[PDB]
């Protein structure tokens, strides 16, 4: 049943077992047919495989700082090794992105029927391509590259034409698409120029808030202002 | 050191 | 091989993949028969075995406080959900404490050929035990508490015997054997009374450390303190 | 906030 998963899903959480936590989610999107998830479930699905995905991210990061390391020292035996490893990393990472961009693909986001959660779960597809585009190489790299494009640009036109400046979800669509520019497409310019109009386009409406409501999207506006001043001074 | 949409 | 899976360790521990470092150094353990696991090996096994029982200890803890919430205030299927929960952590629990507990009866403590080895594993055989004893009930929780008793007794005779009062290893027996007797057998006195014993037989001699080992005993005696501070306040 | 040996 739907309940059992979701409090299953709260339990796993909260013992930080995250792996089990997208387990228990992914019978809850199953036991939901054709019908949306509830921001709570869509929320509970996306920390559990955040996390998932954040700890191999980790992982792969570090191994690969360890890899370079030990090709400047000449280790041929270390080099083999740790490439291994984080093929290993790797490995994962592409089971777990697939495994939520198997369920976005084929559920979530044929069933988005609110601007809202159409912008949220084409914004999810983007941010994992875009984590595939992280390690993997060659065509594969490409290919996950421009399906982020796809998703995010695809997100962006309708975040501009249903969703206020100010919603966090359209922010948040922003800044990991800046993100994307910086990092994945290696395009500075485009990345801040992104970064800063998502901004100004927020503090135009800006004052025209709640108290509490604009504590979500006060937080992703701080979070595109680091990434600028970064990027403006290199 | 970027940060990326929580 | 003894060598690759030790840098295998190595670069598991920078992942922070532990249930890999503890294959890894399952497998150093096996390449070292009969001589001693170098105090770098030594102390990466504890390290492995260390986090993978520590994240199992914490999901266990906050599992259990939420089924006493749920049984004393709220439903009961609920609470049948939780057990079958707890239950699937107790194993893995019983499991971790399983593997290291056997490598430590037939290899490492047969193959113990210093005191300062021999305090460490028989510490670590009932630092095990200890945590078995934190969940099991009924006869596996009195066999765990025996045990425990007496691999920390033992331990006890040799520390005392062969290792100085500031030596680490013999203030953290003494550190994990006061919350013993504090935790498992519920003995505030006799937890009170080693916890200072052997923080005054450290003090007197403190003068003889170095500076990179008065930083290593000084750490434990800081930890034997707080833990008087609070039990000494009950 | 009891604590055991690291």
């Amino acid at each position: 049943g739907r309940e059992e998963f979701v409090y299953m899903a709260k339990l796993a959480e909260q013992a930080e077992r995250y792996e089990e936590m997208v387990e228990f989610m992914e019978k809850v999107s199953a036991a939901v047919d054709g019908d949306e998830l509830t921001v709570e479930e869509r929320n509970l699905l996306s920390v559990a495989y955040k996390n998932v995905i954040g700890a191999r991210r980790a992982s792969w990061r570090i191994i690969s700082s360890i890899e370079q390391k030990e090709e400047s020292r000449g280790n041929d035996d270390h080099v083999t090794a740790i490439r291994e490893y984080r093929s290993k990393i790797e490995t994962e990472l592409s089971g777990i992105c697939d495994g939520i961009l198997k369920l976005l693909d084929s559920r979530l986001i044929p069933a988005a029927a609110s601007g809202d959660s159409k912008v949220f779960y084409l914004k999810m597809k983007g941010d994992y391509h875009r984590y595939l585009a992280e390690f993997k190489t060659g065509q594969e790299r490409k290919d996950a590259a421009e399906h982020t494009l796809a998703a995010y640009k695809s997100a962006q036109d309708i975040a501009n034409a249903e969703l206020a400046p100010t919603h966090p979800i359209r922010l948040g669509l922003a800044l990991n698409f800046s993100v994307f520019y910086y990092e994945i497409l290696n395009s500075p310019d485009r990345a801040c120029n992104l970064a800063k109009q998502a901004f100004d386009e927020a503090i135009a409406e800006l004052d025209t808030l709640g108290e509490e409501s604009y504590k979500d999207s006060t937080l992703i506006m701080q979070l595109l202002r680091d990434n600028l001043t970064l990027w403006t001074s290199d | 050191e970027l940060f990326s949409a929580p």
